[PDB]
């Protein structure tokens, strides 16, 4: 019996000065009565748009809201930098109360190949009984990437950590760490370590690698 | 249409809180229903006492004047002297004890006007006052 | 001048209870709603109840019904959201928020939020290692190097190069949680001809069990 | 206050006080006077209802409850009675009913208690009622005061005694200080 609110897309790129719509959807008519939160990447929240389209006091105009039954729509022309944030919509007819996932505007711009670099495991980690191999895939767009490790020529994904970054403030590159951790008798059991970097930018991946005999 | 009396008030109608008789001679004119406020403060309370013992009714029309309301409301909004129902004025030959009908006592933005700023009007109505005394020994010991 | 401060971060153990606090400025606290919400990654935001401290009457989510209790207190404008038996479904971070004067069901203030951890995990230091190249690798016009901080709880951790001398072409990726032990790793890019002579040290701290690591990178063979 | 004009001839006065039927008010019979130039009150009985006019206004036509019906008025506050002392007290005012703007009031199901509001602005198309509606108060309230500024809003409001919107407002402090004047009363009986 609860109400359902869907906002479709999660994620959505645009340059600065660009025009943004972000759909927002109740499963019950909810008669205008959609709120607009915005959540910047420290965490705050704050209500800018009340009653589909009723700007708060502060909300440069830039910001406005529409729609009436069960779809609505945030717009934000001349997108500027402060902007760049998650937005939230909540339905406030009948409890409980009920908030969208969100929609996490993100910076256009050219797309740029990954840096890749491999590192073996350092000699502390060996002494202590593991082994880690680090590929770092830094400053690429778009976010979208992939990573395949492959041991003595044989693709292995068990024992593979991944981290995304978030869309770096300077350069609105993204980074990612991929870190395969083996025992240390399983990697001196095995020469030659290979991380591939799939990307849009080139057909063909980025192949870094290291032999551990040639220290 | 207008509503009839039996004249004395009690002392709780009073804010000398001591019974005041008025003769009904002066008290009969109430009845013609001309406009007074003083006729129509006796009406209400005749009314309203005969009658818990509130003010309202839904013939407030056989009471009072609405026109004579209406004015002096509009008096009001004009910070001119009005009436506010409240206190009166008579002439009262203290020998026989025939005294006039007694007439507002005006205020002009929250205080009573002095008597001299009326004093015409009391010169008048004590002019009236004795020619009505004169008329009726003449009428009626003429035979 | 509206202010809303909540408690601090909290780590506790699953079956524990926990209160979190929101201290309420500018403005009648038994005039308005007091809402709270929860927060996880990838799951939005969920309204979990509110109380009205004036005659405090509260109002639940079905689905928050037993897992949460909110109470006020008037002299100290405080609300307060206590939890039983905490489960690790319940980290989250957690808000209060306020409605408009009235009850238009829509929240104008919000406080900063409040971390809650569940975990039977034990707190542990971070072993920290060293990323050099192979002996047998390009001499490109830049070289990446990096520090790998391993095996540590709870969060935080802190990263800096050449004790924060060093910061441009940083960056340190989120910490990664395997069976009950954090790791990241944190990338520092410079000229190639600066390094080996001028040499990068990554400075790691671990406050929750204040530890403090400096590792030199140093080249391989 | 009682000289002589002659030597009989005597100018007398008289002053009435109708306070014991002003006491025994009701719904039906408000008893009404003015405090400030900001508050001013209606005794109907048991029911107590502070009227203030000012600039702000703490309702929305999009979040409360707009009544169009007096039975609308129902939604306003906690008893019928009260509803419809209301109702008699807004003819008494001049609000029409059919024809003018609908006023504005706070469903009672919610917990910040009633609050009735009249949008008296003096602009746009709440001009023209606004002035009807303060001359309906300058007709029950002998002494009105006009503290609507010329092209900005302005609100009249009423609040019954005892619900949270009445603050501090209906203390003793106030209704003690708040005389009772039977003028008013005789313009309700005739608006209404
Ligand atoms: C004055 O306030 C009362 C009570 O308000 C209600 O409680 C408050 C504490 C607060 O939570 C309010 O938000 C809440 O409305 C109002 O009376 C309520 O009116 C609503 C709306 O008409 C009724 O809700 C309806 O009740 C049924 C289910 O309980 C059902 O008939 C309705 O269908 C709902 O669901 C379907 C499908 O899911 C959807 O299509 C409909 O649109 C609708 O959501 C609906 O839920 C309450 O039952 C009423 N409660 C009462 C009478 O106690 C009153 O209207 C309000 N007056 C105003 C604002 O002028
Ligand atoms: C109580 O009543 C007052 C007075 O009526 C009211 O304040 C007024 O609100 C209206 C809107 O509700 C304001 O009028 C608008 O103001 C600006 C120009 O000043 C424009 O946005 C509007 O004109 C354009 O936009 C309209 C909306 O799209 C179009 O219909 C129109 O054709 C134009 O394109 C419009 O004029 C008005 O200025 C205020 N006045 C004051 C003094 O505040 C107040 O909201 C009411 N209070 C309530 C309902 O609680
Ligand atoms: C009609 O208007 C007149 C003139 O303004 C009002 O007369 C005022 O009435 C009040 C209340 O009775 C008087 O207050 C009292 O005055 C004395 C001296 O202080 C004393 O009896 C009491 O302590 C009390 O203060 C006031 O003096 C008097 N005159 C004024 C204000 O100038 C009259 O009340 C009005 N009638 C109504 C409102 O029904
Ligand atoms: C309110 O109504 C009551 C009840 O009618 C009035 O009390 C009457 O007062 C008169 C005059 O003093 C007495 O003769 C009656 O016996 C009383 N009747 C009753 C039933 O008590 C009262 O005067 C009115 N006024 C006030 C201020 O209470
Ligand atoms: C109508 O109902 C409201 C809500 O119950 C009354 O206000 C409540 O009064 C009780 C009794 O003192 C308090 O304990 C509650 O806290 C009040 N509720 C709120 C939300 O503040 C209100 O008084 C009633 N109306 C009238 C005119 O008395
Ligand atoms: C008029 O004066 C006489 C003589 O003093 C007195 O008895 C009578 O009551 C007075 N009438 C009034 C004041 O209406
Ligand atoms: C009304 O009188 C009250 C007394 O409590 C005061 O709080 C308020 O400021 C006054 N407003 C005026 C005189 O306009």
């Amino acid at each position: 019996g609860d109400i359902q609110m869907t906002q479709t897309t999660s994620s959505l790129s645009a340059s600065l000065g660009d025009r943004v719509s972000i759909s927002c959807r109740a499963s019950q008519d909810i008669n205008n009565y959609l709120n607009w939160y915005q959540q910047k990447p420290d965490g705050t929240v704050k209500l800018l748009i009340h009653y589909t389209s009723r700007l708060r006091s502060g909300v440069p105009s830039r910001f406005s809201g529409s729609g009436f039954g069960t779809d609505y729509s945030l717009t934000i022309t001349n997108l500027e930098q402060e902007d760049i944030a998650t937005y939230f919509c909540q339905q406030g007819k009948t409890l409980p109360l009920t908030f969208g996932a969100g929609t996490k505007l993100e910076i256009k711009r050219t797309d740029a190949a990954p840096t890749v670099s491999i590192f073996p495991p350092s000699s502390e980690q060996l002494t202590s009984g593991g082994a880690s191999v680090v590929c770092f895939l830094n400053n690429f767009y778009p976010k979208d990437i992939n990573v395949k490790w492959k041991i003595d020529g044989s693709e292995r994904q068990n024992g593979v950590l991944n981290s995304w970054t978030d869309q770096d403030s300077k350069d609105s590159t993204y980074s990612m760490s991929s870190t395969l951790t083996l025992t240390k008798d399983e990697y001196e059991r095995h020469n030659s370590y290979t991380c591939e970097a799939t990307h849009k930018t080139s057909t063909s991946p980025i192949v870094k690698s290291f032999n551990r005999n040639e220290c | 249409f207008s509503w009839s009396l039996t004249y004395c008030l009690e002392e709780w109608m009073l804010i000398a809180a001591k019974m005041k008789c008025f003769g009904n001679t002066a008290v009969a004119k109430c009845n013609q229903d001309h406009d007074s406020e003083f006729c129509d403060m006796l009406r209400l309370f005749d009314y309203n006492k005969n009658a818990e013992i509130n003010l309202c009714s839904q013939t407030v029309n056989a009471l009072i004047s609405d026109n004579l309301l209406m004015k002096n409301k509009i008096k009001e909004l004009m910070s001119i002297p009005y009436c506010n129902y409240t206190k009166f004025w008579y002439v009262n030959h203290t020998l026989t004890g025939q005294h006039t009908l007694p007439r507002c006592w005006l205020i002009r933005n929250g205080s009573y006007l002095n008597t001299s700023e009326f004093r015409n009007d009391w010169i008048l109505e004590s002019d009236h006052l004795i020619s009505e005394m004169l008329s009726k020994e003449y009428a009626e010991r003429q035979g | 001048q509206v202010q809303l401060q909540q408690s601090g971060a909290e780590l506790v153990k699953p079956g524990a209870s926990v209160k979190i606090s929101c201290k309420a400025s500018g403005y009648a606290f038994g005039s308005h709603w007091m809402n709270w919400v929860k927060q996880r990654p990838g799951k939005g935001l969920e309204w979990i109840g509110q109380i009205y401290p004036g005659d405090g009457d509260t109002n639940y989510n079905g689905k928050f019904k037993g897992k949460a209790t909110l109470t006020a207190d008037k002299s100290s404008s405080t609300a307060y959201m206590q939890f039983s038996s905490l489960t690790s479904e319940d980290s989250a971070v957690y808000f209060c928020a306020r409605d408009d004067y009235g009850t238009r069901y829509y929240f104008d203030y919000w406080g900063q939020g409040t971390t809650l951890t569940v975990s039977s995990a034990t707190t542990k230091g971070p072993s920290v290692y060293p990323l050099a190249p192979s002996a047998a690798a390009q001499t490109n016009s830049m070289v990446t190097l990096g520090c790998l901080v391993k095996g540590y709880f709870p969060e935080p951790v802190t990263v800096t190069w050449n004790s924060g001398s060093l910061s441009s072409g940083v960056h340190t990726f989120p910490a990664v949680l395997q069976s009950d032990l954090y790791t990241l790793s944190s990338s520092v890019t410079v000229p190639s001809s600066t390094w080996p002579s001028q040499t990068v040290t990554c400075n790691v701290a671990h406050p929750a069990s204040s530890t403090k690591v400096d590792k030199k990178i140093v080249p391989r063979d | 206050g009682t000289f002589k004009i002659g030597l009989h001839t005597e100018f007398q006065s008289v002053t009435l006080t109708m306070q014991r039927l002003l006491a025994n008010h009701s719904n039906e019979c408000p008893s009404l006077c003015m405090l400030n130039n900001s508050f001013y009150y209606m005794r109907g009985g048991v029911n107590t209802f502070l009227i203030r006019v000012s600039d702000i206004s703490v309702l929305m036509k999009e979040y409360d409850v707009s009544i169009y019906e007096p039975e609308d008025l129902g939604n306003c506050l906690n008893a019928s009675d009260s509803s419809w002392a209301i109702h008699w007290f807004s003819n008494a005012l001049g609000h029409d009913w059919l024809m003018d703007p609908p006023m504005l009031c706070r469903n009672k199901t919610k917990k910040e208690g009633s609050n009735i509001q009249f949008n008296i602005s003096k602009a746009d198309d709440a001009r023209v009622y606004g002035k009807k509606i303060r001359n309906g108060m300058r007709h029950l309230f002998r002494g009105f005061h006009d503290p609507c500024e010329e092209g900005k809003v302005c609100y009249l409001t009423i609040n019954q005694c005892g619900d949270p919107s009445s603050f501090e407002y209906c203390g003793v402090n106030h209704l003690s200080k708040c005389q009772f004047d039977h003028v008013n009363t005789l313009h309700f009986l005739v608006r209404s």
